[PDB]
């Protein structure tokens, strides 16, 4: 399995900005409350219109993320000092256009901007972990660690602003996003710990944990509420979750096998590769229609899988004559998380820099 | 700061504390 | 600029949190025999608890509390050790106005406890600088928020009060506290930066507020019996910076009148804030010399101002002097917040300890 082809990963489209004229709210705002020139801020005001300029149309690069997690803690500290919340003195419309309807939604609240930037920081990350073929060990950690960052974000999001301002950037959204970005951070380190040729055990229980994240998104993408709010989004989404979550069952229980082959199991060995045929054989039906990349993937695994089994039924067959169990006597494979939303720190000085209104207050 | 790059360093070093 | 004494809130003593039995049994029964691959993990965990409960009481301190404020929580991640969860075991701390052992047996207990000293050294940290440099002010200020942060957050995420020194009403006496004594340090710097006058009356009005709110909980007769003797020398510190801080305030109203020649204006703030800070003087009684000092030098100021405002009205200006009530009050500008704790932070955490513990 060194050499399976790399399934096709989902990713997340960024959401597209409007307008933010804080400008003239910071000058009202020092006029008023400091008694003083605005004009003597103007050098502050451009730095945070250049940076959000670049963050809005971030490119879609490894550097971009250093510019909306940047701009994300401007934000932080521009709020610090300016009152620019909900219901404050110095707040003007913010508006973003909300991803799945098309809208143009506008708040008054500066929460508003931050939440947009960290949605396109975790859609950002979301496409760079997509981008990668995944071919050499380098490609799958990058690729996980992205994958994790966008979870990090999308939770940060669900957390701290539970008031969700679109219904793109709903709890039950959110989640489905997380759990998605896990399990496809899962399935990368999955990639890593076979080229590796970890301990078959291990392995089985890092594909059993892909199966329990997407399972977990996919039971969000059958709620009727999400599947209209995706709209076809949903049915290409659940088209490939649905069938990767028997795939990599099937890749679970080929190395509970193995493992049974090495301590000397035959007879649970030929149970587990005959249940990895069968939920294999169940992915290729779900996968009809599907691309090539999902196909090569199957088809490979079909030639490792059956290989093995015949070879397990022929050495129990005429030499250890096992029984074979049925798949309710052996303990059920627990899936092994070993991957995380990473925490996300916005004001960080190592990643956000000197605060532009340092002089203010 | 390299907290991207550090993390995905550190993913060898998962796996082998889940080795063991 | 006069400085005043802060007021710093005392660690907590730690007891007994014994999770290496209650680890070691769950890892038996749910991920099978061997204990001896996990017993590091759980040595880490122990000596990170040894030095947070022995925290020095210097800036790193707080990374050694926050380190492992974080390591409990990728521990309860993994292991169910909460209120009635099967690996849950005895935490005891105890409670620092009673002295009384308070025993849950549950890990939110231990990550409470954690983050009100992670609170209480801020505070320290804030309090022990004499802010003489701007530096000093600026170091002080995020050490106050700092700890505002820490116990507005247990306030939040813990709402069901593990023991009264955490309790809903003292959680929300430390914020204001907290968030007065920041105001405070920006109050001095932003004097010094020579702000305007009305910016400086407004910052001090604000420092009025917060202490207002946090003697008004002072003042709750249920607040007074449990701190006890903590009640009466806050109370006195508190009570007398209302006054004082209200008579600063003036001040600087009187000043911006001066600078629109509104003097009959000016002479009416110089007077009230004459009569503020001889009320913070009444309550300043047997307060150490650091105060003493402070008043007696804004006592010149003042005093001084308001002949030369007086004066000069009575024989040049010869303009009206306002009552009080004919002039708007002071609004106070908030220039502080509870800064967020961010528990997990891999910055501050390191790498989860418990990676076998899947």
């Amino acid at each position: 399995m060194e050499a399976v082809p790399r399934m096709p990963m989902i990713w997340l489209d960024l959401k597209e900005a409007g307008d933010f004229h804080f400008q003239p709210a910071v000058k009202k705002f020092v006029l008023k409350n400091y008694g003083e020139n605005p004009e003597a801020y103007n050098e502050e005001l451009k730095k945070l219109e250049l940076l959000r300029q670049n963050a809005v149309r971030v490119p879609r690069d490894f550097e971009g993320c250093s510019v909306l997690r940047k701009y994300l803690g401007q934000l932080h500290y521009l709020q610090s000092r300016v009152p620019m919340g909900s219901g404050q003195e110095a707040a003007v419309p913010v508006t973003w256009t909300e991803i799945f309807s098309g809208k143009s939604v506008a708040h008054e609240d500066i929460k508003y901007e931050q939440a947009c930037i960290l949605y396109n920081l975790g859609a950002l990350h979301s496409m760079l972990g997509a981008m990668d073929k995944r071919v050499s060990e380098e490609g799958m950690k990058v690729s996980c660690t992205h994958f994790q960052c966008a979870a990090g974000a999308f939770a940060y999001l669900r957390e701290h602003f539970p008031q969700a301002y679109s219904v793109d950037m709903s709890r039950q959204i959110l989640t489905l996003n997380v759990n998605l970005m896990l399990g496809q951070a899962q399935e990368c380190l999955l990639e890593k710990s076979m080229l590796d040729n970890r301990k078959s055990f291990l392995v089985a229980r890092i594909s059993a944990q892909v199966v329990d994240y997407y399972k977990e998104a996919c039971r969000a993408l059958e709620n009727p509420d999400t599947a209209s709010l995706l709209g076809r989004i949903q049915k290409d989404w659940k088209k490939l979750v649905q069938m990767k979550i028997y795939y990599f069952a099937a890749v679970a229980h080929l190395h509970m096998g193995k493992q049974a082959e090495e301590q000397q199991k035959f007879g649970e060995r030929v149970a587990y590769f005959q249940s990895a045929l069968d939920k294999l054989n169940e992915a290729i039906k779900l996968a009809k229609g599907q691309p090539d990349t999902v196909q090569d993937a199957l088809r490979f695994t079909m030639d490792v899988i059956g290989g093995k089994y015949n070879s397990a039924k022929k050495d129990n067959d005429f030499i250890y004559h096992e029984a074979v169990p049925a798949l309710d006597t052996l303990q059920p494979v627990k899936g092994a998380p070993l991957v995380k939303p990473l925490p996300v720190n916005p004001t960080d000085p190592a990643v956000t820099g000197p605060d532009i209104f340092a002089k203010l207050v | 700061e390299n907290y991207f790059q550090a993390e995905a360093y550190n993913l060898d070093k998962v796996l082998d504390e889940f080795e063991q």
